[PDB]
């Protein structure tokens, strides 16, 4: 009886490819994302600096009707 | 390797990565593709063991 070291009946493969997805997003898209974002902000910054314009005027007729 | 098989590489499908522009980038892969050449000859050679003796 002899009790080498053989594969048992054969062995399963292993595969050798270069695994890489690409991924991607469709880069134009990515400027459709970016762009929207930038004008998302653009347009709340707007408001929102309008509207503290509109309270700094207030602050300005403090300092006016105070003043005499 | 190849030209002359000094032992049994001769009996197993392997394929060495050439180089195109000569170049350093271009040998960092050649050598990853050695490495991944190398896991095919281990694969072929574990399935062709002969049980001979030492």
């Amino acid at each position: 009886v002899k009790q080498d070291m053989p594969p048992v009946g054969g062995y399963g493969p292993i595969d050798y490819k270069r695994n890489l997805p690409r991924r991607g997003l469709s880069g134009y898209s990515m400027f459709a994302v970016g762009i929207g974002a930038l004008l998302f902000g653009y347009w709340s910054m707007m408001r929102w600096n309008r509207e503290r314009r509109r309270l700094q005027i207030e602050d300005f007729e403090a300092r006016i009707a105070l003043m005499p | 390797r190849k030209t002359q098989p000094y032992d049994v590489y001769d009996q197993v499908e392997f394929d060495v990565p050439i180089g195109s522009r000569g170049d350093c980038y271009d040998r960092y892969l050649c050598r990853v593709e050695e490495m991944r050449q190398s896991i095919r000859i281990i694969s072929q050679c574990l399935n062709k063991m002969p049980p001979g003796e030492i």
